[PDB]
């Protein structure tokens, strides 16, 4: 099954184990949308 | 046999909870965070394959 609630920790623990790049998804009529920087 | 049972009871797991599969299906061509998270999950009671 699932073990209760270190589900966070592990939620966490990924946010927090991450020069940043980002990608462009869409762009059109001089708007963009970027996937990745989490810093900005 | 046991990687089946095993493989369903994870697939059982993230499809419970869809949180956690946003944080485990975002694109990077490094997903090293989430094979910690991978590392840091399941390690302690699943098999090796």
């Amino acid at each position: 099954t699932i073990p209760a609630d270190d589900i966070q920790s592990a939620i966490e623990e990924y946010v927090s184990s991450f020069e940043e790049v980002g990608t462009v998804v869409d762009a059109g009529d001089g708007i963009a949308h970027v996937e990745g920087l989490p810093s900005v | 046999t046991t990687l089946a049972g095993e493989l369903v009871s994870v697939a059982r797991l993230l499809d419970r909870e869809a949180v956690v599969t946003r944080y485990l299906t975002v694109p990077a061509e490094d997903a090293t965070p989430r094979i910690r998270l991978i590392e840091r999950l399941v390690s302690g009671k699943v098999g090796a394959p």
